[PDB]
């Protein structure tokens, strides 16, 4: 997962 | 009463990606091919803040692959969480000096706007089909043109950037509208232990400029405090 | 459940409320060395609040010394209301858990207080000159950075330009319920103001180096 | 009074  | 409604519901949009704009990180990479396949791939996306699976605050309750980006509709709903804001924005001096040009004064929605001054997707890592995860409300999002326009009606707020075309509301409206207890699990000690975190974040209001500009909400009016 | 009882324990704040060597943006901001040790000579303790709300005390200022590069204070942290409500918060900050650097231990209170309130700021008189020193994200007057810590003495040698002859003023006074009426909230509406003053980290760093702490081992976080 |  890629959290911004 | 005035309290009653101070704690409604606050509806809240923006990108959560601009396909204009490239990343600083391979890892921000999210086009418009990509995003369109996953939409037809996926329940609603959680909202929390920051990502903190302890403080969801909502749901997402349309999102949409449009011309520059890819467009989410959300809403605040735990009463906890808007309680909390409510008592905060009632101490902040920044709400205290009210909102723009004929705008009438919403505290709460105004508080939001100035803490939670962006948004921030959480999707799988591009490098089974539940691509997106959640959308997080913080100070600012790694990915530019993120800025969080929060307002009391969704109508209002989708109105709130020029790029979108009416028939992009369409799409939106037709899904916020078929989509129709507290999910929240932290409290105001997280939240402003949470708030020390974001003054230390570099260039904060830079990047937020820069997100009110290319998004087109510096032309509108609206609670942004940015 | 130990670990939270020194954790509320008393913490002290030092730092510049003025430096002579700085010109201030503002006249109002003017504060030369010959007013303040006259100001000084002319007057209980000096109460410690939030971003100068009345209602949000926590301790008193322990000790003022004007000195070669300006007017330096030394306060005291003491409302277990408060120093509760920074424990509480401090185990849900992100930096708090980056910890501290070279062989400093963490102090979750005092690095969450480094971080919220990197700053000082004196309330005078434009007899009672001196009104109230302030805890705050960053203050009007440069070089006012605040530095935290469990000892007064460790607290003093933080600053190179302080002499022992300074300490020794400092040290003499320092070393001669709850008045929090504010609460959770309070602060965390007062932090949503903090995010929007305009370059708050730059002259921040521009004060943590101008007052030397840039030097040594600190827990400030700026 | 003036607060810094």
């Amino acid at each position: 997962v890629d959290n911004a | 009463e005035q309290q009653s409604q101070a704690v409604a519901p606050v509806y809240v949009g923006g990108f959560l990606a601009r396909y204009d704009q490239s990343p600083d990180e391979a890892r921000l990479l999210l086009p418009r091919d990509v995003v369109e396949h996953w939409l037809h791939a996926q329940v609603a996306l959680p909202l929390n803040i920051n990502h903190d699976d302890t403080a969801v605050v909502g749901h997402v309750a349309a999102m949409q692959s449009v011309r520059d980006g890819l467009f989410c509709l959300g809403c605040v709903t735990s009463p906890r969480f808007l309680e909390i804001v409510r008592r905060a924005s009632e101490k902040s001096e920044l709400v205290s000096r009210g909102p723009v040009s004929p705008l009438q004064p919403d505290k709460v929605v105004e508080f939001l706007s100035g803490s939670y001054a962006g948004l921030s997707l959480s999707s799988r890592r591009c490098d089974e089909t539940t691509p997106f995860k959640h959308v997080a409300l913080c100070s600012v999002g790694r990915r530019r043109g993120t800025l969080a326009v929060y307002g009391r009606d969704p109508e209002w707020v989708t109105q709130r950037f020029p790029d979108l075309t009416a028939a992009d509301r369409d799409g939106l409206r037709a899904q916020w509208q078929r989509c129709g207890g507290d999910p929240f699990r932290s409290d105001s000690y997280g939240l402003l232990g949470n708030s020390v975190d974001a003054l230390y974040i570099r260039e904060r209001l830079p990047k937020l400029r820069y997100d009110k500009q290319l998004v087109g909400v510096t032309e509108r009016e609206s609670y942004v405090k940015a």
